[PDB]
């Protein structure tokens, strides 16, 4: 779910 | 099979990954082996193999789960920034990017946790802890089933015997599948997960002499890892049973 895509988003940046 | 410019390019893809691998796991294979071998002066771990060493060595399962799911965040972030160096990974679509992360970083994590594993048990507290696949077992249900599925596939991957330099490509093959649920764009992603591939087929024919089928089984073993991801869902039902503090801190640090 959205924490682990989030945590991912956040990453990629 | 030749030396040529194909050739040179793939050795110097295998070479880029291999330089980005070690810029991005700080716990290498090498390490975590010579550790489990007692070299590391440094790290001499303090073996669990009982309730007795367990008190000399200092729903609760979704509260396990809660746990190593927050502790991921930091495997999450070096496999993310190991990705951004697979060439054409950035170029492709945000949101598939997201998407093979989000369903590689499991499958990358227990390649990773079969590093620290070996038949007598794993690594623990960042190399500090070595807590015995059998004392594991001998917990009640349904803590005692959570770790043996991994012991049995991470002794089957460790007995192919791959060094960093051949896991690099192969968790760069992970995180560029095809068929992951709700990709956009699957073409570029096989295009890259093409020339990937043929990188790890020459990296095991020059580094591996001695099994000449090892390239189909390491692919297999994506199979296996897919298998145990997926098997963490089928848990949560069968979890649907108290157990030590001190226990319950160390299946926080597992997967
Ligand atoms: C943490 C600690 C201990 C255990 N254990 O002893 O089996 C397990 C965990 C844990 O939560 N592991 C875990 C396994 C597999 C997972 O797959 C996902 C996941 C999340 C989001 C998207 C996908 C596709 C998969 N998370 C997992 C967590």
């Amino acid at each position: 779910n959205m924490g682990l895509e989030a945590i991912i988003r956040k990453a990629l940046m | 099979m030749q030396l040529n410019p194909e050739s040179a390019d793939l050795r110097a893809l295998a070479k880029h990954l291999y330089d980005s691998y070690i810029k991005s796991f700080p716990l290498t294979k090498a390490k975590a082996r010579a550790i489990l071998t007692g070299k590391t002066t440094d790290k001499s771990p303090f073996v669990i193999y009982d309730m007795n060493s367990l008190m000399m060595g200092e729903e609760v399962a979704i509260r396990i789960f809660q746990g190593c799911q927050f502790r991921s965040v930091e495997a999450v972030q070096e496999i993310t920034e190991y990705a951004k160096s697979i060439p054409g990974f950035v170029n492709l679509d945000l949101n598939d990017q997201v998407t093979l992360l989000k369903y590689g970083v499991h499958e990358i994590i227990y390649t990773m946790l079969a590093s620290l594993m070996n038949k007598d048990g794993v690594l623990i507290s960042e190399g500090q802890g070595f807590m015995t696949r059998e004392f594991l077992k001998s917990l009640r249900k349904p803590f005692g089933d959570f770790m043996e599925p991994k012991f049995e596939f991470a002794v089957k991957f460790n007995a192919l015997e791959l060094d960093d330099s051949d896991l690099a490509i192969f968790i760069a093959v992970i995180i560029l599948s095809g068929d992951r649920p709700g990709l956009l764009n699957v073409k570029p992603i096989e295009d890259i997960q093409d020339n990937l591939l043929q990188a790890l087929e020459l990296q095991l024919k020059l580094n591996h002499p001695e099994s000449s089928q090892l390239f189909a089984k390491l692919l297999q073993k994506m199979t296996d890892l897919r298998q145990i991801v997926t098997e963490h869902v089928q848990l949560l039902q069968v979890i649907k049973m108290s157990l030590h503090p001190l226990l319950q801190e160390i299946y926080k640090d597992l997967y």
